[PDB]
């Protein structure tokens, strides 16, 4: 096995143009988007089909009607902070709460905030705190010190609840979360420039989206440029790694990939 | 406040060859503000029938999302992708290079 | 699915009573109590989430989640502590789950029991017979005469001379009734 | 702050009137539900609100509706009465899903088929055993609310027309003249204990209030007997060395 993780994302912006919701919420198990809500919609809709076809609809509208408390809530608390900061015009609030389950057995849990893309309050589920970056933040962490209870209530709700519903999913896309589909890996020569050599490691058609990719020699190899892991479209992923030949080394390079559990070596 | 300009990456769903059916990928990502416009373009025109992901959100705070069009490569046809934001002053454009 | 709180309980003053709450779900969000004081609204006693004991004044309260289980432990009794004791936990989808509740009535410590029945004059004319002074260990059962009308034991509190007392009530308009022995 | 204001606390309505319970908050709480309390059952949700603008069904939300309009404001209309209504119904708010209810004051609402049914009460005082005074030195009155429909009334106790709480007992529960029948008439004791020297003195007043909730003096009547209205029923007694 490896790392599975639930994720939810709260987006509130103030003074929003035309059409852009002032609230905004996202689900995610791993890279895939299982849940959607909106000021718009009002509504808490399955992003993935293996969400839809295993929750009933009493699910939909129960976590409707709590996203619709959490939008006034996030109303509420970006304007508030607009006023501790002095800001007018538009500003977003941004939440990411969520768990890893460890191939071990083991786990995490994770709370914080951001204001304007910047992180603004992170909870510690052990030491029952909050780390404030500024004055204002402090503040808020001051309240939120204060109700025991309430830090409480989060502790168990990473500790406990995330994961148990991050299991349950994990299960009814099991066939989508826990499939592999091993990469296709292929190595470039290109002359960059006239009497230089750079080889070109590619992979792509993977799942899941992490990989490992070096060059090694004869021993790691200095001066790795690397792609990034980039979603094809079609639920997989493509990557490259990158070296250029010292001229008269003639040593023996090589590309090595480790995707889910299995190593590969391409010599050249 | 810190505002993170997109970084614009185009590419193909798989290795390309001319005549051969595939897929145009514009990947948005590592930006803030939300708000951003994305055009894939065939010779500079606009294509219609261009499919999105929805908005997507990072760890970090910023935002990415996948634009896609269905294509065909040619040796004469520029493919390219036009992004527009509060960082841009002007939308950028990014032309595809196929190695 | 299910919570399970016993429907009465009945402790002597100054005591100690332990009132258990066991629940089955998947999925937990906590476990409240709440005192609600006849003809009164619910109130806030307690939150457990965590297992374990957390303690405030004279009231304390437990939870196990192996278990299914929590209590709340009231030490030094009042009379005042004489109410219902709402049992309720919140589910995966923050729903609240309540339990029947339990009724807690606390009997006074009478150290010198004088049970005696009074009749009561009739200002303006029924006949109005008064079981007083009697001990907490007394059982007040109602008639079978459906003429002749009995009250649940009440319990009074004459701060005026530190004393407390037991007290039922009977009356009648029968031409034949008589206070001695209405009580039985 | 107030907490949580509910009206009213006592109504009675005939099967097929239409009402509205009042509830409000001054604390800015984001979720308000409204409950039933029936004897022998955990409260049960009739509708809950998460935010102004948004409603939904409880567990028995079947012939009421809500409204929130307001964060302050989550009115609950009852559409047409019937019997198994009869109940005590509880508005509550919290700050979040997860967090505290704070709890009205509570409705307690009977509806009967029939208007004639409802009865304001009888009030007598009766004054204390001689015997007792004797034996010792305390005087028991002993007030009796008889004959009311429905189970809706306040028993105070007035000493030289100020209300007192000391050496007060009165009844939880009404117990029923008739309990064969489900429109039996009601009746309340209450006691006062005092000082045989305090009952003794000429210049205490005892007064036995009870407030009851019945009629509305704008309802409709077409009996003898008056109107059973909303009404304080009094009885006293004085002090008497004798
Ligand atoms: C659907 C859901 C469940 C739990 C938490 C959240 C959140 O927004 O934090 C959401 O959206």
């Amino acid at each position: 096995m490896r790392t599975h993780s639930l994720r939810y994302f709260r987006l509130g912006v103030s003074d929003p143009i035309h059409g852009v919701p002032e609230f905004i919420s996202v689900g995610y198990v791993d890279s895939h988007p299982i849940t959607t809500y909106d000021s718009v919609t009002r509504q808490k809709e399955p992003r993935a089909p293996w969400m839809a076809e295993n929750l009933a609809p009493d699910h939909w509208e129960r976590y409707t009607q709590l996203l619709r408390g959490w939008q006034q809530m996030f109303k509420v608390e970006l304007k508030r902070l607009q006023r501790h900061y002095n800001h007018s015009g538009s500003h977003t609030y941004q939440r990411m709460i969520g768990c890893e389950l460890l191939e071990d057995g083991s786990t995490t849990g994770f709370l914080q905030y951001a204001y304007d893309g910047q992180d603004f309050l992170i909870f510690n589920k052990d030491t029952l705190s909050w780390l404030a970056v500024d004055n204002v933040a402090h503040t808020i962490k001051q309240a939120w010190e204060a109700n025991q209870h309430e830090l409480l209530y989060q502790k168990n709700w990473l500790e406990e609840e995330c994961i148990a519903w991050l299991k349950r999913f994990l299960e009814y896309g099991k066939d989508t979360l826990q499939r592999t589909e091993p990469p296709l890996v292929r190595v470039n020569r290109k002359e960059t420039f006239p009497g230089v050599t750079a080889l070109f490691c590619k992979a792509h058609g993977f799942y899941p989206p992490e990989i490992y990719m070096t060059w090694m020699k004869n021993e790691i190899v200095q001066e790795i440029d690397y792609g990034d892991i980039l979603p094809s479209g079609d639920g997989t992923y493509q990557a490259w790694a990158s070296i250029e030949l010292d001229p008269q080394s003639s040593n023996l390079y090589s590309c090595h990939v480790e995707h889910s559990g299995v190593h590969m070596v391409l010599q050249v | 406040m810190i505002q993170r300009t997109p970084k614009i990456q185009v590419y193909s769903r798989h290795p390309a060859e001319n005549g051969k059916s595939n897929f145009l990928n514009c990947y948005v990502s590592g930006f803030h503000p939300s708000d951003i416009e994305v055009d894939l373009l065939k010779n500079g025109e606009r294509i219609e029938k261009v499919e999105h992901s929805d908005l997507s959100f990072s760890k970090d705070w910023s935002f990415y999302l996948l634009y896609y069009t269905e294509f065909t490569p040619t040796e004469k046809d520029e493919y390219a992708c036009r992004v527009n934001h509060v960082t841009l002053s002007q939308p950028k454009i990014v032309k595809w290079d196929r190695d | 699915q299910n919570i399970d709180q016993p429907t009465e309980m009945t402790a002597t003053e100054g005591a100690i009573v332990q009132i258990n709450c066991t629940y089955q779900t998947s999925g937990f969000n906590g476990l409240f109590w709440y005192q609600q004081h006849a003809g009164e609204a619910p109130t806030f006693l307690s939150y457990n989430v965590l297992d374990g004991l957390e303690e405030k004044g004279r009231f304390s309260s437990f939870l196990s989640r192996s278990k299914g289980y929590s209590y709340l432990l009231l030490k030094e009794l009042q009379m005042k502590d004489s109410a219902s004791y709402l049992c309720a936990f919140l589910d995966s989808n923050y729903q609240l789950i309540w339990g029947a509740g339990t009724k807690l009535i606390i009997k006074p410590d009478i150290q010198n029991p004088d049970p005696a029945v009074y009749q009561l004059r009739d200002s303006k004319d029924k006949s109005v017979c008064l079981f007083t002074d009697f001990d907490s260990q007394t059982n007040v059962s109602q008639s079978k005469d459906s003429d002749v009308y009995i009250t649940d034991k009440c319990v009074l509190d004459m701060r005026s001379m530190d004393f407390k007392s037991n007290s039922a009530v009977a009356w009648s308009n029968k031409s034949d009734f008589a206070c001695a022995n209405a009580f039985n | 702050n107030a907490g949580v204001t509910q009206t009213p606390k006592f109504q009675v309505l005939k099967t097929g009137q239409s009402m509205t319970l009042q509830c409000a908050q001054d604390m800015n709480h984001n979720y308000m539900y409204w409950y039933r309390q029936d004897p022998g059952m955990g409260l049960r949700l009739i509708y809950y609100s998460a935010s102004e603008g948004t409603t939904d069904k409880g567990e028995v939300p079947n012939g009421y509706n809500v409204s929130r309009s307001t964060t302050e404001d989550f009115p609950l209309r009852l559409l047409s009465a019937a019997p198994s209504q009869t109940s005590v119904y509880f508005c509550a708010s919290s700050n979040r899903e997860y967090s505290p209810l704070h709890f009205g004051n509570g409705t307690r609402l009977t509806v009967t088929e029939d208007l004639n049914k409802v009865f304001p009460p009888e009030v007598a005082v009766f004054e204390p055993s001689e015997a007792e005074i004797s034996h010792t030195q305390k005087a028991t009155l002993v007030c009796l609310a008889t004959g009311f429909y429905p189970d809706h009334v306040e028993l105070s106790w007035w000493v030289n027309g100020k209300e007192v709480h000391s050496g007060v007992c009165t009844d939880p529960q009404p117990l029923k003249e008739q309990p064969a029948l489900n429109d039996s008439r009601y009746a309340l004791s209450s006691r006062l204990r005092v000082s045989a020297t305090f009952w003794q003195d000429p210049r205490n007043h005892f007064r036995c209030q009870v407030q009851f909730y019945g009629l509305s003096e704008n309802d409709e009547w077409t009996q003898d007997r008056a109107k059973p209205v909303t009404q304080i029923v009094s009885a006293e007694a004085w002090g008497r060395a004798d």
